[PDB]
């Protein structure tokens, strides 16, 4: 299993796996309890009101100023065992990603993509960046500084405003200069969305209300995908978008979609971006790997003892694959920067996801939510790692009866309509 | 982001 420990939120601290920490934040915050699932991946049961100070407050607007296609609980995810029930939900997510070779992959090159190491203002020496790293609770209450690639945290205020969000630094852009920060998903395995069967009503805002529940492991593979691109640094700015001309909806309210969502969603969706513009940021990108391997021959020092300049130089010789030569310098090779950049760009998509999970799924990130539903993926009877919602040998295991809402509607309960709100 |  991905996960080697079944935590139940009120086992004992130990100041390894199971304890108190506080994150980065550039504030102060009081200690949270966090379980370290694995290696370089830990997991907060915790509505996120500490990555952004601005963001503290989970209570609703007034009804009459809320963003209309939104959902508010203070509430959630405030009780023990509410909290419990999150970190089993999110690690039975983690197992269905784990179980498939896609998932397996996708989460390898998760683990490998550690932060890079460019926190030294000597070029001469090797140091990490402190943001990247979480301060855990020791048995003896001193804290120690501990170097991790992913967190999963719950949602702020708006329960369904999942997203990866990360520290960033005073001059360098982490997430697009191939160095990496580490990544805090917002994400909650108590909630799905609803979306139609039918294409012309998907993607149409006035119809439809949510009749095929999106599988929650696809939409923590989203996130995962969207983390990875931040990990290695080849995130796509966000300020470059598609000016959507495919959907007279989108059109007519001049919407616009960055090409990150683009290309993570994958398919059709990932040939808005033309050829041009591609060839533009993988060039950039490959220039971006140059400087690291640029940054590591000019190192002759390392900062701490943890770890030996020889172990974190190869560590970025693994995460970047990087070649060397018989001088120990290290380059970039053009076959082998392609190769893992198509790996995490277009090998890593939702789609690709969809047709290794089997389940039913927007056919495009080109639509409207239809709404929202509480379901409870952490009994077996409900949902398995294996199945997800259709589970084999029964009424559901076929034509997604399992996220079929209506035949399953014993696992949702429908919160809001979405549907002639947009 | 799961967008609209
Ligand atoms: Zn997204």
């Amino acid at each position: 299993p991905f996960v080697n420990k079944q935590f139940n939120y009120k086992d004992p601290v130990n100041g390894v796996d199971i304890a108190y920490i506080k994150i980065p934040n550039a504030g102060q915050m009081q200690p949270v309890k966090a379980f370290k699932i694995h290696n370089k991946i830990w997991v907060i049961p915790e509505r996120d009101t500490f990555t952004n100070p601005e963001e503290g407050d989970l209570n609703p607007p007034p009804e009459a100023k809320q963003v209309p296609v939104s959902y508010y609980d203070s509430t959630y995810l405030s009780t023990d065992n509410e909290k419990d029930n999150y970190l089993k939900g999110v690690t039975k997510l983690f197992e269905r990603i784990y179980s498939t070779d896609l998932g397996r992959m996708l989460l390898t090159s998760i683990v490998r993509g550690i932060p890079f190491w460019g926190g030294s203002t000597i070029d001469t020496e090797l140091k990490v960046i402190d943001t990247n790293c979480i301060n855990v609770i020791q048995p003896d209450g001193s804290y120690r500084s501990e170097e991790l690639n992913l967190v999963i945290i719950g949602p702020s205020a708006d329960i369904i405003q999942f997203e990866c969000k990360s520290f960033g630094h005073e001059v360098l852009n982490l997430t697009r200069n191939g160095y990496g920060s580490t990544q805090y998903i917002r994400f909650s395995p108590d909630f799905t969305f609803g979306f139609e069967e039918s294409l012309e009503v998907d993607t149409n805002p006035l119809l439809g209300a949510g009749k095929f529940a999106t599988d929650p492991a696809v939409t923590l593979a989203h996130e995962l995908i969207h983390a990875g691109h931040r990990l290695y640094g080849i995130a796509i700015n966000p300020n470059r978008v598609f000016k959507v001309n495919t959907n007279a909806y989108y059109e007519m309210s001049g919407l616009e979609v960055s090409f990150e969502e683009l290309r993570t969603f994958g398919g059709h969706d990932a040939k808005f971006i033309d050829s041009l513009q591609e060839n533009e940021f993988r060039l950039y990108y490959y220039n971006k790997f140059k400087d690291i391997a640029s940054t590591l021959n000019k190192a002759k020092s390392i900062v701490g003892t943890t770890a030996s300049l020889q172990y974190m130089k190869n560590v970025f010789k693994e995460k970047y694959l990087l070649s060397e030569d018989t001088s120990g310098k290290f380059s970039v090779d053009k076959l082998k920067f392609d190769k893992l950049y198509k790996m995490l760009t277009e090998i890593y998509t939702e789609d690709n996801f969809v047709k290794f999970f089997k389940v039913l799924n927007r056919k495009t990130y080109l639509n409207f939510d239809k709404a929202v539903f509480k379901i409870n993926i952490v009994p077996k009877v409900n949902y398995t790692i294996y199945d997800g919602f259709n589970l084999r040998n029964t009424n559901l295991a076929a034509n997604f009866n399992g996220q079929n809402t209506e035949i399953n509607n014993m696992n949702f309960t429908k919160l809001k309509n979405f549907t002639g709100l947009f | 982001r799961r967008g609209l």
